[PDB]
């Protein structure tokens, strides 16, 4: 009976502060990168393992 | 809250796998949801599954239709779906492992039929379900299941015939 309740009651918050908690990984991310001066390459290439990072997680998360 | 913003596919993210991800949660959501009214769906409060007198649903799909209730229906596609999900070569669980060409497919298709689960619930069983506080929970759900929907265009809008009634009022 309450199972379905408490989890539906804590899904939006769930999902929409791991929604914020992404973006604030890339800005902060970004942040770092932006003060000691790495070129392009870097950026893109470092860009490229954040997502995968964010892919990895949320595949890891999905199953056990 | 919105989950318009939410449920969009972030950059660099590959498709298939946010799918996967957001299609194993409203599973969950409503694999649960029927757990909490499985009492209800007797067989003969629902002798054949249907999403209203008018739409009415069959597991497999013609040259002619079979026998499907709802409680056999229902267990089958929550059986059925975790199948899928166990499955390696459809939903890997490690890094190295790439989806299948034909994933979007059972994606679509699994979806389509958690809708069907979404609607005998909204329909058959819509005066139960308020015998314990739970429409909101309910709308909550769905709400999150369209909004990922139509942002995908994952299930084909003439599916989504029987609970129009709210959908375009609940995206006020
Ligand atoms: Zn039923």
């Amino acid at each position: 009976p309450q199972a379905f309740k408490f989890f539906m009651e804590q899904h939006v918050e769930n999902v929409l502060k791991s929604h914020q908690q992404r973006l604030h990984r890339k800005k902060q991310l970004e942040n770092e990168m932006m003060r000691v001066g790495l070129s392009q390459d870097a950026q893109d290439q470092m860009r490229k393992m954040l997502c995968q990072k964010e892919s990895n997680y949320i595949r890891l998360k999905r199953a056990k | 809250g919105n989950l318009r913003m939410a449920v969009m596919l972030p950059e660099g993210e590959d498709l298939n796998e946010w799918v996967a991800v957001n299609t194993v949660d409203f599973f969950n959501q409503i694999n649960m949801l029927y757990g909490t009214i499985t009492d209800f769906c007797t067989e003969e409060s629902c002798p054949v599954m249907s999403a209203g007198p008018k739409y009415e649903y069959h597991w497999a799909d013609g040259k002619k239709p079979i026998k499907c209730s709802a409680p056999k229906y229902i267990d089958y596609l929550m059986t059925w779906v975790q199948d899928q999900l166990d499955d390696e070569t459809l939903f890997p669980s490690k890094i190295g492992v790439p989806f299948p060409k034909n994933f979007m497919s059972v994606a679509k298709t699994i979806l389509k039929r958690l809708f069907r689960v979404y609607a005998h619930i909204y329909h058959q069983h819509f005066d139960p379900v308020i015998q314990l506080q739970e429409e909101a929970h309910l709308n909550t759900s769905f709400k999150h299941f369209i909004f990922f929907v139509q942002e995908f265009n994952l299930i084909d809008r003439r599916e989504l015939a029987p609970l129009q009634e709210l959908i375009e009022k609940l995206t006020s």
